């Protein structure tokens, strides 16, 4: 029918990965030795009567990375062939990830993803997962992306990717990291999914109640935004809408290709005995600067475009009347140039939760996804954190010793102001 | 893969080692004999990084012991834990070096360093897929300063691409021993700053009041001593053997550390610590292991980091903690102790954690300072060495092996930048 | 005289295959002070702006440059100023041959300081002119004195190396010759670009020693420096697509973003401790601020087929002035 096939780059690209692929397990009903006691095609091809297996290749210079997913109880339904590592890390340094160890890598990796695309035909797309502040997830993922966009071109190239938080950070190169992965992103991906980490820890304290939250709390979270964005591809809707038609209606001019997202309701499932969740409450949940996954702000800027996913107990009455509520609400503004800003599908299968999740288990939900001048507040908090490291030089010795030039530092940066330039102008 | 080779010199180098050698072995599960009789199958998966593994499922530490004064050897061979070191590791000549940098680098020390890299090699070459080598040694003498100097020099001239991590100690501003200790110091320091890749300067006065006041030991000795080293060390190559919740290697933790090259010697320490009395008052949470981490108090120098500004730090936190806890105390520290930090890097803290605590423990934290203060430890030893340089005191016990005045005069030279480096970024 | 950094870009005609090749256009236009570089990325029209104090053309030849700049500097040394010179430049425009040539800088300069040297000794009438010389070159960190026909180690009683060779020389010829000589033992690396391309930093010293042996002034003794200093320039990891990539990838590259730092450093005025960063900078800290006139010199072809180098090429340089 129609198919993706996942990339998981990086730790984080591959624990994402293993959230996300449980999550799908979940809703299809495929137990972790691959028998099932159909859509579920989209990821799991049959592969022979009681075995299913899901597509995907995961990725990261580190051997345990990967050794934890060979580990797992999900060992048992990932083909061996699917698992790939290199022997020493990146270090958390681009050039290391794309000039020197990924050098080797990528020629494994490419072998598997050609041959999982061979053994299918409704491929639309390449889901790829990682970190603008890592290693693989930077240089490894971007020499990826280059080859793709070659080996494949006109499929889908969409992405999920973490971006550095306003405060919370992990490392101290994670800056230029950042830069440097961008100039590669805006020339190979289509769409591209911004991912914050503090916003979502923001998130669990507040809408899931959780005083404490690990990285398999903001997995969950983000698992819920992949299993609405591919709900279309899996399950039939009222109003559906396909992976490129999001694309089709998501870009007014083609240097725009970063959506913003969050999902609503959020809330624990203490808080389910007693929450009103009408589709209007979800809706307007979903324009509160509170509930955002990217820690931007909509109220200081214009949306290009937005796009509303709801799934399961929904009529499109009510849906139509939710959205004609927003319409007046004039706290919200759309750019002059999109007056028919407003895009909305149905799907008619809920999303599903996660056992040992904190979101509760609710009969209506919205995905939404969002392309707005907001966006611009990210990369300027990047822009200044480069500029101190990069006037020093600091560090930059790391990444000349793998092979970088100086001038890549220079002409990363003159394409991050581009970015935040064109995001500006297109602001009327 | 990533394996680690562990090179140990002197009696100093060797007795940490030692300790060292006890504490993983525990860790992965490795009895006094060396047969393997874990807790996990975790245990076996990293063991390599450490051990050869062997018939028997014996895992022989892949380490060399080293120095001029035989009796070193069986010392460390009479310990539990010494009949699994490889028989065949034990390299030493029969002299002592004198406490003389210069009697152990251009002369016995020389014979004794090409025995001992003919071991190295056959280590190193037995390897697939070598991270580093890992020396202990102090600068206090002749063989951990001298052999130390040459040996690792000539190591990292044949092996360029591997982490030459060496964890040393560095001699007291008052707790003095020889009556050279400036000389020995200034002539290895002089080339420690252009052999070594990453060093660790435990400051032996420091450690000794760490065990004398945060402790409370009533008579600590050098097995006191050893345990908060052999704590460092085995706090820093955590994940490599022990995966969690955010990994890194030794080459992410150098990435992440040294901004400028020259600048890659940092001051260790360790939390939580405690004295027996004080364990019924430990609130044992990650606001604990922040707190005392950032304590001055507990840093492993006889600099106090209060003194300046830190120009990056690092921690590697173990055990039962969620993200969330550490990213908010990280946090809070920078800001509330912003005053501390150096303002050009955007993020004063380096972080990873790991799902295994230490044995004992609900959680830890190993922690990495590259501060400016460190401008004390080498500020101090050049006052030490240029009041005895200046007299030309005891320059005959050099000299009189064939030094030239003029290495004298480029070691203090070397000092003195570094110094001045240091205090450069205050 | 002393350290006022003056800086030169010389683009070249386009070579043979330059001119060859469909990507033949030339995008760059040179103003006196300033570069033009039509930036027809993504056809986005930028005229990218660098400057320079002689912004020089395809059509400045040596003759010219020698006047525009290295006649004076010559002349600067030759009155007791150190001076400290260094090229950079893309693969391909030969300066290689252009430092010395036979006219090259090093063989103008040396005609030139010879026949100033023949000049001004007969006003005297010698004028106990001496000149020292060595090639001290660098290849993976090692130095290499190419004068010598091992073991060189820095020191600083009085900067110098342990056993290098300082040849006196009282003729053009005797230079001309030893040159000749010391060519022939450059070492190289095998490159995608050039299979003999060189692979050390090469620091070419003619020292002058000048006695003012006027009525007055014959106790003053001034030395006129100048260090004639070959970059490598910086290697773009394709052009070697191995071992030898990775020694020189951090010889060449880290040392040239040493240099960066140095000389930033030097701008800033917050100098010194960046004068210890590499063997390089320590053998060239003379030039560091001190009584030495400084002069930064690279050449560039202007073809659109070399310009993510010339790109890469002006930002080294041009940070020679904006940091
Ligand atoms: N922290 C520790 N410091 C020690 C220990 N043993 C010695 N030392 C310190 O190291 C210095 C004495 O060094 P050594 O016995 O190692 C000299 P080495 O045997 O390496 O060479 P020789 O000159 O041939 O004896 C001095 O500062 C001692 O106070 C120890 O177990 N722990
Ligand atoms: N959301 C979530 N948070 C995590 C996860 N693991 C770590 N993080 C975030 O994801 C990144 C963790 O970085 P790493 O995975 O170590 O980076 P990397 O690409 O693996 O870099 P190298 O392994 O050095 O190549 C940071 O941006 C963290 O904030 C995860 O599974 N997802
Ligand atoms: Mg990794
Ligand atoms: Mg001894």
């Amino acid at each position: 029918m129609r198919e993706c096939i996942s990339i998981h780059v990086g730790q984080a690209g591959v624990q994402i990965g293993n959230a996300c692929w449980e999550l799908y397990c979940l809703e299809h009903g495929i137990q972790p030795d691959g028998q099932m006691p159909d859509s579920f095609n989209t990821f799991f091809s049959e592969t022979g009567a009681g075995k299913h297996v899901p597509r995907a290749v995961f990725v990261d210079l580190e051997p345990t990375v990967i050794d934890e997913v060979r580990t797992g109880t999900y060992r048992q339904l990932f083909h061996p062939e699917q698992l790939i590592t290199g022997k020493e890390d990146a270090a958390n340094n681009y050039a290391r990830g794309h000039y020197t160890i990924g050098k080797e890598i990528i020629d494994l990796v490419l072998d598997r993803i050609r041959k999982l695309a061979d053994q299918c035909t409704g491929l639309q797309g390449f889901l790829v997962f990682h970190s603008f502040g890592g290693g693989t997830g930077s240089g490894f993922t971007s020499l990826l992306m280059e080859r793709l966009s070659v080996d494949y071109g006109k499929k889908s190239k969409l992405e999920f990717s973490i971006y550095p938080a306003p405060q919370v950070s992990t490392a101290v190169v994670e800056p230029y990291n950042s830069i440097l992965t961008t100039h590669t992103t805006l020339e190979h991906s289509d769409c591209a999914f911004m991912v914050d980490n503090e916003a979502i820890y923001d998130i669990c304290r507040r809408n899931l109640d959780i005083e404490r939250p690990t990285y398999t709390n903001l997995n969950r979270l983000i698992s819920q935004i992949v299993s609405s964005i591919t709900a279309s591809l899996r399950f039939d809707g009222a109003l559906n809408v396909d992976l490129t038609e999001f694309q089709t209606n998501l870009v007014p001019y083609p240097r725009i290709h970063f959506p913003l997202a969050t999902y609503a309701p959020v809330i624990s499932a203490e808080k389910a005995y007693h929450e009103q969740l009408s589709v209007a409450e979800i809706t307007n949940a979903c324009f509160e600067p509170a509930n955002q996954m990217v820690k931007c702000d909509p109220r200081h800027g214009k949306y290009m475009a937005c796009c509303l996913l709801y799934r399961g107990d929904v009529v499109p009455k009510d849906v139509n009347a939710a959205i004609a509520t927003i319409k007046t609400k004039r706290s919200i503004q759309f750019v002059d140039w999109c007056p028919t800003g407003f895009k909305v599908g149905i799907n008619y299968q809920p999303p599903t939760v996660v056992p040992g999740g904190d979101l509760a288990k609710v009969q209506r939900a919205v995905c939404m996804l969002s392309n707005t001048t907001a966006i611009a507040e990210a990369w300027a908090r990047l822009d200044h954190k480069f500029d101190l490291m990069y006037a020093k030089r600091a560090f930059v010795h790391w990444y000349v010793g793998e092979g970088m030039e100086e001038g890549e530092f220079s002409e990363a940066r003159e394409d991050m102001a581009a970015l935040e330039k064109d995001y500006e102008e297109v602001g009327v | 893969m990533r394996e680690i080779v562990h090179i140990q010199a002197g009696q100093c180098g060797n007795q940490i080692g030692a300790k060292f050698w006890e504490v993983i072995s525990d860790e992965h599960g490795i009895d006094p004999t060396g047969s393997y009789h874990g807790d996990s199958d975790l245990q076996l998966e990293r063991i390599n990084v450490y051990y050869n593994e062997a018939a028997g499922n014996k895992y022989v530490p892949r380490a060399i012991l080293v120095d001029l004064e035989p009796g070193t050897m069986d010392s460390v061979r009479s310990g539990p834990f010494g009949q699994i070191f490889r028989p065949d590791n034990f390299v030493f000549g029969q002299s002592g070096a004198g406490n003389n940098w210069a009697k152990g680098h251009y002369t016995e020390g020389a014979e004794l360093v090409d025995s001992v890299l003919d071991v190295v090699r056959k280590e190193s070459e037995s390897c697939d897929c070598l991270q580093g080598f890992q020396l202990t040694h102090s600068l206090g003498g002749g063989t951990g300063s001298g052999m130390g100097t040459l040996l690792i020099s000539k190591i990292r001239e044949e092996y360029p691409d591997r982490i030459m991590n060496t964890f040393s100690v560095v001699p007291s501003p008052k707790v003095s021993d020889t009556v050279v200790e400036p000389y020995n110091a200034t002539l290895s320091v002089h080339q420690l700053v252009e052999n070594t890749d990453e060093t660790y300067c435990i400051d032996n006065e420091a450690l000794y009041d760490i065990c004398f006041r945060t402790l409370k030991l009533t008579t600590p000795t050098y097995g006191d001593l050893n345990h908060l080293v052999s704590a460092t060390m085995s706090g820093v190559t955590t994940c490599l053997r022990f995966p969690g919740q955010l990994n890194a290697d030794l080459r992410k933790l150098a990435v992440n550390m040294v901004p400028f090259p020259r600048l890659h010697f940092f001051m260790p320490g360790f939390a939580p610590l405690t004295s027996r009395g004080s364990q019924q008052y430990r609130a044992l949470t990650v606001p604990e292991l922040t707190q005392q981490m950032f304590d001055a108090k507990n840093m492993m120098a006889a600099c106090d980091p209060r003194h300046g500004r830190y120009l990056t730090v690092a921690a590697v936190f173990r055990g039962r903690m969620s993200m969330k806890e550490v990213d908010e105390q990280m946090l809070n520290v920078q800001n509330k102790n912003s005053s501390y930090f150096v303002e050009w890097i955007p993020n004063n803290v380096k972080t990873a954690v790991c799902d295994i605590p230490p044995r004992g423990l609900k959680m830890s934290a190993t922690f990495i300072g590259n501060s400016t203060a460190i401008q004390e430890l080498f500020k101090r030893i050049s006052e030490q060495f240029t009041a005895m340089f200046r007299r030309k005191a005891f320059l005959h016990w050099y000299t009189g092996e064939g030094m030239d005045e003029m290495e004298f005069t480029e070691a203090e030279s070397n000092m003195n930048d570094l110094v001045s480096e240091y205090q450069q970024y205050q | 005289s002393c350290v006022n950094i003056k800086v030169i870009v010389r683009c070249r005609p386009l070579n043979e295959k330059e001119k060859n090749d469909i990507n033949n256009e030339e995008v760059v236009r040179i103003n006196n002070n300033e570069v033009i570089l039509t930036i027809n990325r993504n056809n986005e029209i930028y005229e990218k702006k660098y400057s320079f104090d002689y912004a020089c053309d395809k059509d400045v030849d040596q003759k010219t440059l020698f006047n525009n700049y290295i006649y004076q500097i010559v002349d600067e040394v030759l009155q007791g100023f150190n001076c400290t010179l260094f090229c950079y430049g893309q693969t391909g425009t030969g300066k290689t041959y252009t430092m010395e040539g036979k006219t090259g800088l090093i063989f103008r300069v040396t005609k030139r300081i010879f026949d100033i040297l023949n000049k001004r000794k007969e006003e005297k009438i010698m004028y106990d002119f001496n000149i020292k010389i060595s090639y001290l070159e660098i290849y993976n960190e090692e130095l290499c004195d190419l004068l010598s026909s091992m073991k060189l180690r820095i020191y600083e009683d009085g900067l110098n190396v342990d056993k290098l060779e300082e040849k006196s020389i009282n003729s053009f010829e005797e230079i001309y010759y030893i040159i000749c000589s010391a060519i022939k033992k450059r070492r190289t690396a095998e490159t995608a670009y050039n299979k003999k391309s060189s692979r050390s930093h090469s620091i070419f010293t003619i020292t002058l020693i000048i006695k003012d042996i006027n009525n007055v002034g014959e106790s003053i003794t001034k030395i006129g420096k100048l260090n004639l200093v070959d970059l490598a320039g910086s290697e773009n990891a394709l052009k070697s697509s191995l071992k030898i990539r990775q020694q020189e990838s951090c010889n060449i590259n880290q040392s040239l973003l040493t240099l960066g730092r140095v000389i930033n450093s030097l701008i800033e005025n917050s100098s010194y401790i960046p004068y210890r960063d590499s063997k390089l900078t320590r053998l060239l800290q003379d030039s560091l601020g001190g009584k030495t006139k400084t002069f930064i010199v690279a050449t560039i072809s202007p073809s659109s087929l070399c310009i993510d180098e010339t790109l890469s090429t002006l930002d080294y340089v041009f940070r020679a002035k904006n940091i």
